[PDB]
C-alpha cells in the first residue's frame, strides 16, 4: 500500500525539504533526525524512522518488547530510578521542543503563534556509609557548638 | 498511567519565557561551549546534597537520581531539548565530533538552561511510562528538590551579568547563515 | 497493629512485580527474595535496614539534646 | 563499611540459603 | 451457568471467617455493629447521591430492598454454620419471650450477607429468571462488592477477640460446642 508521506516535518510540523519513511507517512526533516542527516549523504536503501526501526526489531511481539524492556533495567542497575524511561527514548520519534500548557499561561504578556513565535505585548556501600558516619560526626558537632554557646552566653 | 505534576517555582518559569524570547524573537543562540556544563551543575548539586544528608539510603537515591538525570540529558538534549533553529549548532558539533572521532558528550558543553527545559518537560515524559506510583512520587520529590536548589542559585547560572560585556552573554546574536536556514531559504 | 504476611493466592493469578525503586520503598511486608507481592533483592534489605538504624540514631540523639537544651535553659533559669 | 563485612559474616554464619532468606525477612519485616 | 467476580481480598475475608467460624471455634459477636439494613442503607445513599436517572435510582432501590428482604428470608435457612445455629436459635427464643419478631437485618452483620451474595449464582443458577434480568442483578451486585471492596477496611477489621474487646468476633464456651456442634 503506497500512503501518502505528510508534507509537514513531524518532529516540527514545518514544510520544506525533508526525507520520508517508507513504512509509516511520517517524514522528518534533514536537521530533525537523530543524529541530523546530512542531505548530501543520504542512507542508501530503505530508511525508516525511529518507531519503525523499534517496531521491525521487536517484530510486533509484545512478549519480546517486555524481556528487552527488562533486561534494559536489569542492565542499569546504577540509575534504575529512569531504566523504565530510558527503554522509551530509543523507541520513538523525535520532536522540537514546545514548554507544557501550565508553563505558557504563567504570564498574561506573552502569547503563543502557531508557527512556535511566542511574542511578548561493594566500594559504593563503603563510601555512603562513611558519609553518614562523617556528616553525622560533623552535625553532632555543631550541636556541641550550640551547647557552648548557650552556656557562654548564659555564664555572663 | 498516573497523573502527576511538578510545583515549579515562578522565576524557573521566568527564566523559561525569557529564554523563549531571546531564541525565537531576538534570534539569539546558546554560546556553546558554555562555561558551566551540566556535568559541573549536577555535581556541585549532588556534592552539596551529599553533606546534608544522614542516611546511606538517602544518598544513594541521591547519586542514582543524578547520574540518571545526566543519562537522559545526553539521551534527550538531542531528541527534545532544541527549538528549531538551535538544532544547526547541535548539527555544527555534530560536524566536529565526526572530523575528531570523538562520540558527542552533550553533557561536557550545554549549560542549565537545557536542564531547566528537560526538567520542566518530564511531567509529561513520566506520565508516558508505566512506572508505579512510589517511583513516581520518588522521581518528582527528587526533581522539585532539585528545582529548590537550582533556583537557591538563579542568578548565578541565568542571571546575564553585564549586557555591555559579550564575553560573559549567555546568548549571541546568530549570523546571517543561521536565519537563512531558519527562514527556510 | 496486626498482621503483615497475606494468603498465598495460587491459581497463578499473583502479581509480582520488581519495583524501580529500592532503597526507599515500603510495599508490604510481603517480600519475596531474588539474587501483590513485590520482589527485592538482599542489598535493598541491607540499605533499607542500615536507614532504619542510622535514622533512629539520629532520632534518639536528637532527643537527648532537645532534652539537655531544655534542662541548661531551666538550669540558668534558677 | 564494617557494616557490609557484618553482612557477611551473617551470611557465612548463617550458612543455609533458606534460612538466610528467613533472616533477610525478619530483617526487613523490622 | 452464572458467574460472579468476588474481590480478591473479600475472598481472604470469607476464607479467614471459614477459619474462625470453624476449627478455632470463634462466633460472630452479636448483634453486630453494622448490621445489614445498615450497610444496605449507607450503600443505597451513596450511590443514589451519584445516579442521574431515575429508571437507574429506581433499579437500585428494588434492588436493595429485595437483598433485605433476602436477608430476613435467608440468614436463618441457609446463612449459618452449624457451629452457630445455637446463637441464632437462642435469639430466635429471646424473640418469643418478648413477642418482637426477628428479622435478622437489624441483628447480623455485613458478614452473613457476604455469605448471602456467594450463594447467590447458585440460588440465581435454580431459577427460571430472564437472561436480562440475571444479568442485572449480577452487574447491581459486583456494583455493591466494589464499593464492599473499597469499605472493607472501615468494615472487616481483625482485633483477636482473646486480648482487647468487641472485635467481630467472640470465643465460645465449651458447654456452646458442646450443645451445638455435638447434640
Ligand atoms: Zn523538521
Ligand atoms: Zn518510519
Amino acid at each position: 500500500i503506497d500512503f501518502e508521506n505528510e508534507d509537514f516535518c513531524s518532529a516540527c510540523n514545518q514544510s520544506g525539504s525533508f526525507l520520508c519513511c517508507d513504512t509509516c507517512p511520517k517524514s522528518f526533516h534533514f536537521l530533525c533526525l537523530d543524529p541530523p542527516i546530512d542531505p548530501n549523504n543520504l542512507p542508501k536503501g530503505d530508511w525508516h524512522c525511529n518507531e519503525c526501526k523499534f517496531k521491525i526489531f521487536i517484530n510486533n511481539s509484545m512478549a519480546t518488547l517486555k524481556k528487552i524492556e527488562s533486561n534494559f533495567i536489569k542492565q542499569n542497575n546504577n540509575v534504575k530510578i529512569f531504566a523504565k524511561l530510558l527503554f522509551n527514548i530509543d523507541s520513538h520519534n523525535p520532536k522540537q521542543f514546545q514548554l507544557p500548557n501550565y508553563i505558557k499561561e504563567t504570564f498574561p504578556a506573552v502569547k503563543t503563534g502557531s508557527r512556535g513565535q511566542y511574542s511578548d505585548e561493594d566500594e559504593n556501600s563503603i563510601k555512603y556509609d562513611f558519609f553518614d558516619k562523617i556528616y553525622k560526626s560533623k552535625m553532632v558537632q555543631k550541636r556541641k557548638l550550640f551547647q557552648f554557646q548557650e552556656s557562654l552566653i548564659d555564664k555572663l | 498511567t498516573p497523573k502527576i505534576s511538578l510545583q515549579i517555582p515562578i522565576k524557573l518559569k521566568s527564566v523559561l519565557v525569557d529564554d523563549w524570547e531571546y531564541v525565537t524573537k531576538d534570534k539569539k543562540i546558546c554560546r556553546l561551549p558554555a562555561d558551566v556544563t551540566v556535568e559541573m551543575v549536577l555535581n556541585k548539586y549532588e556534592h552539596e546534597v551529599s553533606q546534608e544528608l544522614e542516611s546511606p539510603g538517602s544518598q544513594s537515591q541521591l547519586s542514582e537520581y543524578c547520574a540518571g538525570l545526566k543519562l537522559y540529558f545526553d539521551k534527550c538534549l538531542g531528541n527534545m531539548l532544541l527549538y528549531r533553529l538551535e538544532r544547526l549548532q547541535y548539527d555544527e558539533l555534530l560536524k566536529k565530533s565526526s572530523k575528531d572521532q570523538k562520540p558527542l558528550v552533550p553533557i561536557r558543553i550545554y549549560g542549565a538552561i537545557h536542564l531547566l527545559r528537560l526538567i520542566s518537560v518530564l511531567p509529561e515524559l513520566i506520565s508516558s511510562t508505566t512506572m508505579d506510583l512510589q517511583s513516581c512520587q520518588l522521581l518528582i520529590k527528587q526533581t522539585e528538590d532539585f528545582l529548590v536548589w537550582l533556583l537557591m542559585h538563579v542568578d548565578e547560572y541565568f542571571n546575564d551579568k553585564d549586557p555591555n560585556r559579550s564575553d560573559d552573554a549567555l546568548y549571541v546574536n546568530t549570523s546571517s547563515q543561521y536565519e537563512g536556514v531558519a527562514l527556510g531559504m | 497493629k496486626v498482621w503483615k504476611k497475606q494468603r498465598l493466592i495460587n491459581k497463578k493469578n499473583q502479581l509480582y512485580y520488581e519495583p524501580l525503586q529500592k532503597i526507599g520503598y515500603q510495599n508490604n511486608g510481603n517480600i519475596q527474595i531474588i539474587p501483590k507481592i513485590t520482589q527485592i533483592d538482599e542489598n535493598s534489605i541491607k540499605y533499607d535496614f542500615f536507614d532504619k538504624i542510622y535514622k533512629s540514631k539520629m532520632v534518639q540523639k536528637r532527643k537527648l539534646f532537645q532534652f539537655q537544651e531544655s534542662l541548661i535553659d531551666k538550669l540558668v533559669s534558677n | 563499611n564494617e557494616e557490609v563485612t557484618f553482612f557477611e559474616k551473617a551470611k557465612r554464619y548463617i550458612g543455609n540459603k533458606h534460612l538466610y532468606t528467613e533472616f533477610l525477612k525478619i530483617l526487613n519485616l523490622y
